[PDB]
């Protein structure tokens, strides 16, 4: 209800104290914990554990770690057994949620403001402390192939994990899902080792949603030792540039051309971003004709069958990826990909207008307001936030960071896509999707 | 209709071949005396042993 | 065996005429029979049960 | 200090208010610095007979296409580099037309929400090129299994009647409707008395109440003898429909009986029963330690791939029942759970599990609202069904008042010896005869 | 649910079978004196006196 | 302190009474050890599941050998039987967390 | 503005204990619904999307 | 194109009181099944003679 | 396919031609794992009509007379192939090709563009092959002269 | 042809439990009482019927 968009309210006269807002509190542990606990008073509460332990961290060795330590939960701790959480979470109608990216790994609970002591223990214990019988663990591993189809069911979520493979040789190139030699192969030693290494004090926050400072103050810092020195993440990454094509005999391509751009936090991120929506990245009327999004209007005319395009910004700690992703039959997949290429090349050229900019500006401070206008949206935010950074920053500064893009950035941003090592994953019928060489 | 109904080693399986099996649609009613030779063979038993007792 | 022998000792005063001996040791064998099942026997498992630490 | 009884009174209260041609405008005040605002109206295929069935489909098709102020996409245009996003969603007793921004936009949002309304275009090459638009996702939604099947059970469950009629409509009817028609059912559906203006957001309701007298001040009520159309009521019908087609993998079946309708306060009641027997597909972490029996059961030995409990109100008629995704050989096995977990509420249910189901319902209720959109949702459809709009507080005094003896009674009213409407999908020669599926209904069959 | 004590739910179940129970057993009270005829039973009601 | 509640058996202290009824049961001379005979019911069965490959191969290979003794209507030789010391309980951490398990899923149902 | 829904680029996907497991991030497939081409594929072995909490 | 599917005329088998579309069939529910038990209810009571 | 595949050299050297070339030689020996159940009679059909075409044959014989060869061979077609969006004339493109499977063994394949047969320059680098060593000579051997 | 696949679709599908049935290696000489008191089953009904066809 208060605190759902930016950290700071407006006043709206203080009676009865939950019908008040207030600020918010941001502390730093000694250990190098974070906690940015939250009172919105909201009827609901939600608090979140985010943990630098995304499917990047793992090496080469102990690959999908990460995807059955997504899995992980809801099984015997130290101090709740997987019956004692499963029942006692939904008893209380509580949820339990555990998202991870690349990069990070969150930990959800979302219940009611009555039970939020009991949301505790369970999400310490799983966190923090689990037992990880190898019973058990071995029968959560077909489950493994289980998540895996569904969510590869989807063909653009394919293309995802083979673009970071065929950009990077490193972390950033793991795919968030166990490969397919890996299931079965995965033991509670692997699992025991990621945990203790990549949970710790400096790679980790609290924050909350509705729950006093001393509440979240008080169940924080335990037992974090040691930093995530397994392997391959915690000593810097590398981009590489390369293609992945792969044939199916699907009816539509799907095509992920990207480049090289720059990490969260840089000035020139910002500059990909509002060059993002420039380009047109998502629609914003129900079946429209995408007017003002320029790539969709550049392969508009000539392909007169259904197509589809939009720009491409995954932007990371250490680096990014920037670049247009279409969709199109493959009797003019070439055409389309190259259309919406050349389209992007005239803006590197300095054919872009300011009313081209200030629309996109406009999209980019709208798209990221009601992003964290939701309850959950808003955690997602500022939890990544208390980890790639060690402070929050309210909506007004990031609309102001947003203002203070010049146009001259976009073209640059521009002209490192045109002119950087691209890195090209394709799927379906590949009869004619153009490679990298022929653009 | 209340479980998973669990068990099943048991004679019920065999039951199911009265509750369960498939039959055509169709089937006339030249068909009951399948069902009327069994009722007819356990009448003569229960009668015949009753008949045996006095016999 | 105790059971098996007393089965037979009903067995064996089954066949003779009610008198003063077979009176006496009649009722001790059928109250042994019961008690045997009923008592000794759950107790019998219940002292090994013990005895093997569990 | 904040219990969560006192949270729910400190939720701000909806602000209800009525133009002078019986338009409602509604609102809730909030801290947002972004909004939406939209437009709920009573249509859809329900208030449609078979000669202009899936109208409203087609309406809204054409209703961000083009208006007399702003021909073809400078309408679309507006909105994109404003920013927001426009949105349209239509079923069979409601159709909706909200746009999110920023809280500073809202005049301009809802200036743009009027053209739509009041001044569609419907130009003939518009009409043409969407008559081919809307003929083709018409062949895709016959790969949704889910939505043919609840199509499937809408056909049977109230056949012969206006309930029946898909959204979309027969393929037909979407090839032979003409402009007449659906400026007819723009002009007859279309009207002041059956609409509702709501936002949320951080947008003062004085402001928006002085919008809508702007711009909606020009729309009219009562145009002649119909005035307000009023509806009818629809028959349950219990019956069967078995589309059975082997080359489909996995079999949908959804199994629903009468429900009490939008009004009725056994909504209460019959929603905690779902929640008791809850959802599963076969990526849930939990398992075998479910709470649900059902799911719990169907987790165990791998019954279904999926599965769910649903209750769809109406005016005065309701779908409730549950739907499933399972093998070809487990259709029996779990429609004989699914129908044993029904009787056992209706019959046996213990307050415990009953506590389980009202805690859910009540984190279903608060969680939904995550956001300005979901809340003129449930604003905007509150006032065409309920009147006003209940407050979450007022929903968890009813919520408190349930218990293990109020389910066994509204559950054994509905569900406890009344013809289901069975509709299948698939692989479905394993699905038990109507005969086995009605004596289920009952235990100890004497 | 109350920090899991001893046997409540069940307590709760059979008393929801407890009126069925209880007419169920009237099937085998009256089903068994309507087999014979039983002497004593059939003398309070009016029509089989 | 073995045996039986008194402080003292009938036989003499109170450890050898458990020692000696070792060697009357028997189930050593067979090679088998203390667990490998328990009763496997519902329970039991869950907590072999749980087993180790290399605790539950060996578990299989005494009982195999154990039938072929009882087939044969033979003893292993006098300095192969399962010493009382050195049995040891491979089945009691399994069976224990089984008991708890079954205890809490027994009592949470009633509540 | 740090996040990765927030820049609407990678994935991420979601497991829980009372939902359905959600993947994906902003990326275009709303724009190519419109001239439908993407059948929304049959739900061979696959679970019921958008979830069910609300 | 399954939305061109409709329900046939079942007017010719349906009971009297069902016949109505607009009239609700839950009015009517409770004496349907009332009949239909009725006839299960008598052909027990002889067979149990 | 299976079976053919249990060999991992199998994979890499199918890999390394769909990595080199983009054309016809890029093309796999084995049918792709989609097309398994999707290939139909009238593509059988049409691949034989096309190639199947004598001027694209040859008939060898050992241990049988020339008339015998000559009369049974005089029943044969006049059509050539056709065209192809991934195979009819070859062109080299150069790539890399990784794929991981926690294999004990790493097997790596790098190679570069050589000559055709016939070709003078085939014959240098066959006689280089032999300098660089391909294959034992002596049984359990430690190859001194590879 | 099968030599295994034996007269399946037929009455010895049943028979399989005295041929094919696993049973334990260490059965001793009491287990012999189960098929024994078959065998007396059938000894005393072969008599009795001769019994019966005088008495
Ligand atoms: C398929 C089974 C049977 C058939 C077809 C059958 C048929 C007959 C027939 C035709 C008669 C001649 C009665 C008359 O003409 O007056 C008869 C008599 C008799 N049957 Fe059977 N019978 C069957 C089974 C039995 C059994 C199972 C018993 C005894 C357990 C039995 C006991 C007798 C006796 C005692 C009589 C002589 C008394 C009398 O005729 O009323 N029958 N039976
Ligand atoms: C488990 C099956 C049976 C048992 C245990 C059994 C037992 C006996 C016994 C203990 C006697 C007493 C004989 C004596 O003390 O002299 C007897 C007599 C007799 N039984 Fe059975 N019987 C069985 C089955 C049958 C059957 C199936 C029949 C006819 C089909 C039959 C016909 C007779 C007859 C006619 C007698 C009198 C003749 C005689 O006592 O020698 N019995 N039976």
């Amino acid at each position: 209800s208060l605190k759902v968009a930016p950290k700071v309210k407006a006043t709206e006269a203080p009676a009865g104290v939950p019908p008040h807002p207030q600020d918010l509190e941001f502390t730093r542990l000694p250990n190098g914990l974070v906690i940015a606990s939250l009172e919105n008073y909201a009827p609901a509460s939600r608090i979140g554990l985010f943990i630098k332990a995304g499917s990047r961290y793992e090496n080469s060795n102990n690959l999908g770690t990460s995807h059955l330590l997504r899995l992980a939960s809801s099984l015997t701790t130290k101090g709740a057994s997987s019956f004692k959480i499963t029942r006692g979470i939904e008893a209380v109608g509580g949820k339990l949620s555990v998202t991870s990216t690349r990069e990070n790994m969150a930990y959800t609970v979302e219940c009611l403001r009555d039970d939020v002591d009991i949301l505790m223990e369970f999400l310490l214990n799983v966190t923090t402390a689990p037992e990880f019988r190898r019973w058990e663990v071995a029968a959560l591993q077909p489950q493994l192939r289980i998540d895996k189809a569904v969510a590869l069911q989807n063909p653009q979520a394919h293309v995802i994990e083979n673009l970071h493979a065929a950009a990077y040789r490193n972390a950033l190139a793991n795919s968030l899902y166990c490969p397919d030699y890996r299931i079965g192969k995965v033991t509670p030693v692997e699992l025991h080792d990621y945990v203790q290494n990549h949970f710790t004090s400096a790679r980790m926050a609290l924050i909350g949603l509705g729950v006093s400072h001393p509440v979240l103050k008080q169940v924080a810092e335990q037992f974090l030792n040691i930093r995530g020195g397994l392997g391959l993440s915690g000593a810097k990454a590398k981009y590489h540039g390369g293609e992945i094509r792969e044939q199916n005999g699907d009816s539509l391509v799907h095509a992920a051309l990207v480049a090289e751009s720059a990490a969260i936090g840089s000035a020139e991120a910002n500059a990909f971003s509002v060059l993002q929506h420039v380009l047109g990245a998502g629609p914003h009327v129900k079946r429209g004709s995408n007017a003002t999004s320029s790539l969709y209007q550049a392969v508009a005319k000539g392909v007169h069958e259904p197509f589809d395009v939009s720009a491409f910004n995954a932007s990371y700690s250490d680096s990014g990826l920037f670049g247009f992703y279409t969709i199109s039959q493959a009797a003019s997949a070439g055409d389309v990909i190259k259309a919406a290429y050349n389209q992007v090349k005239t803006i590197a050229q300095g054919n872009l207008s300011n009313p081209d900019v200030q629309a996109a500006k406009n999209k980019l401070k709208a798209g990221y307001l009601m992003s964290v206008e939701s309850s959950e949206g808003f955690l997602d935010e500022v939890g990544s936030q208390a980890l790639a950074a060690g402070s929050y920053t309210p909506p007004s500064t990031v609309l102001q960071q947003i203002d203070a893009v010049a146009d001259a950035d976009v073209i640059n941003a521009a002209k490192k896509f045109v002119s950087g090592r691209k890195s090209m994953a394709a799927s379906g019928n590949l009869g004619h999707t153009p490679f990298i060489d022929e653009l | 209709m209340t479980n998973i109904r669990k068990s099943h080693p048991l004679m019920k399986i065999v039951n199911n071949a009265f509750i369960d099996l498939p039959a055509p649609s169709n089937i006339s009613s030249w068909w009951n005396f399948g069902s009327l030779l069994g009722i007819c063979l356990i009448l003569q038993i229960l009668t015949g042993l009753f008949l045996a007792m006095h016999y | 065996w105790a059971l098996v022998a007393d089965l037979l000792t009903l067995t064996w005063i089954g066949g003779q005429p009610v008198e003063h001996p077979y009176i006496t040791i009649g009722q001790l064998a059928s109250v042994l029979y019961f008690l045997l099942i009923l008592v000794l026997m759950p107790t019998a498992g219940t002292i090994e049960n013990k005895l093997l630490k569990w | 200090t904040a219990t969560y009884a006192q949270a729910l009174q400190s939720v701000p209260e909806t602000q209800v208010s009525q133009l002078d041609n019986g338009l409602r405008v509604a609102s809730e005040q909030s801290s947002q610095p972004t909004c939406t605002v939209g437009v709920w109206i009573d249509a859809g295929s329900r208030y449609e007979s078979e000669k202009n069935n899936g109208a409203g489909y087609f309406v809204e098709h054409l209703a961000f296409k083009g208006t007399k102020n702003r021909p073809g996409n400078a309408l679309e245009k507006e909105v994109e580099s404003m920013g927001a996003h426009l949105n349209a969603y239509s079923t069979r007793e409601h159709t909706a037309y909200y746009i999110k921004a920023l809280s500073k936009d809202l005049p301009k949002a809802v200036e743009l929400l009027a053209d739509i309304v009041q001044n569609c275009s419907l130009e003939d090459s518009q009409i043409e090129k969407e008559r081919d638009v809307i003929l083709q996702e018409l062949q895709e939604n016959d790969t949704s299994m889910r939505d043919v099947v609840f199509n499937y059970l809408h056909a049977t469950a109230f056949q012969g009647t206006p309930l029946a009629q898909s959204v979309e409509g027969p393929s037909e009817n979407v090839r032979k409707l003409s402009r007449a028609d659906l400026t007819e059912y723009l002009s007859r559906h279309y009207k002041a008395p059956r609409m509702v203006l709501a936002a949320a957001g951080g947008l003062e309701h004085r402001q928006l109440l002085d919008l809508a007298q702007k711009h909606f001040s020009g729309l009219s009520g009562t145009y002649d003898e119909d005035a307000v159309p009023t509806l009818s009521p629809c028959r349950f019908t219990g019956s069967q429909i078995c589309h059975r087609e082997d080359g489909l993998p996995l079999a949908h079946v959804a199994i629903a009986v009468e429900g009490p309708g939008w009004a009725h306060p056994d909504n209460v009641a019959l929603q905690v029963a779902n929640a008791i027997i809850g959802h599963y597909d076969c990526t849930y972490g939990g398992g075998a330690h479910l709470s649900s029996p059902l799911a719990s059961i169907a987790a165990t030995n791998k019954l279904c791939q999926s599965f769910q409990t649903f209750n769809i109100c109406y005016a005065d008629t309701g779908l409730l029942g549950a739907h499933f995704v399972c093998d070809h050989m487990s259709i029996d096995d779990m429609m004989f759970v699914l129908q044993g977990q029904w009787m056992r509420l209706c019959t046996s249910a213990t307050e415990s599990e009953v506590l389980r189901g009202k805690n859910l319902l009540r984190n279903a209720l608060v969680s939904h609202l995550d956001g300005t959109t979901p809340v003129c949702e449930d604003i905007g459809r509150s006032l065409l069904t309920y009147g006003r709009r209940i407050p979450l507080a007022e929903w968890e005094s009813r919520i408190a008042e349930v218990d293990a003896r109020v389910v066994r009674e509204v559950c054994s009213k509905y569900f406890y010896d009344q013809c289901p409407a069975v509709a299948g999908f698939g692989p479905i020669e394993q699905l038990p005869d109507y005969n086995r599926i009605r004596s289920g209904m009952f235990w100890l069959r004497f | 649910m109350l920090t899991r004590f001893l046997g409540p739910r069940y307590r709760q179940l059979a008393r929801n079978w407890v009126p069925t129970a209880s007419l169920w057993g009237a099937v085998g009270a009256v089903g068994l004196v309507w087999a014979t005829d039983w002497r004593l039973i059939l003398d309070w009601v009016p029509y089989i006196n | 302190m073995a045996g039986r509640p008194a402080v003292s058996a009938s036989s003499r202290w109170l450890e050898g009474i458990r020692k000696w009824y070792y060697n009357a049961a028997g189930f050593n001379k067979l090679g088998l050890m203390r667990d490998d005979t328990i009763h496997e019911n519902d329970d039991v069965k869950e907590a072999i599941r749980r087993l180790p490959e290399n605790l539950y191969d060996d578990r299989v290979f005494r009982i195999k050998r154990a039938l072929d003794l009882s087939m044969r209507q033979q003893i292993l030789p006098k300095e192969q039987w399962t010493k009382y010391e050195e049995d040891k309980s491979y089945l009691e951490p399994y069976l224990k967390e089984v008991i708890r398990e079954r205890k809490e899923r027994e009592e949470w149902a009633k509540k | 503005m740090l996040s990765v829904a927030a820049r609407s680029g990678p994935f991420a996907p979601v497991l829980s204990a009372t939902s359905r497991g959600v993947a994906g991030a902003l990326r275009p497939l709303v724009q190519a619904a419109v001239p439908a081409t993407s059948e929304s594929p049959v739900l061979d072995l696959k679970r019921s999307v958008l979830c069910r909490e609300s | 194109s399954h939305t061109d599917i409709k329900v046939p005329d079942f007017s010719d088998y349906r009971r009297p009181e069902v016949l109505d579309s607009t009239k609700s069939s839950k009015e009517s529910s409770e004496a349907r099944k009332g009949f239909s038990y009725l006839v299960t209810a008598t052909t027990t009571v002889g067979v149990a003679y």
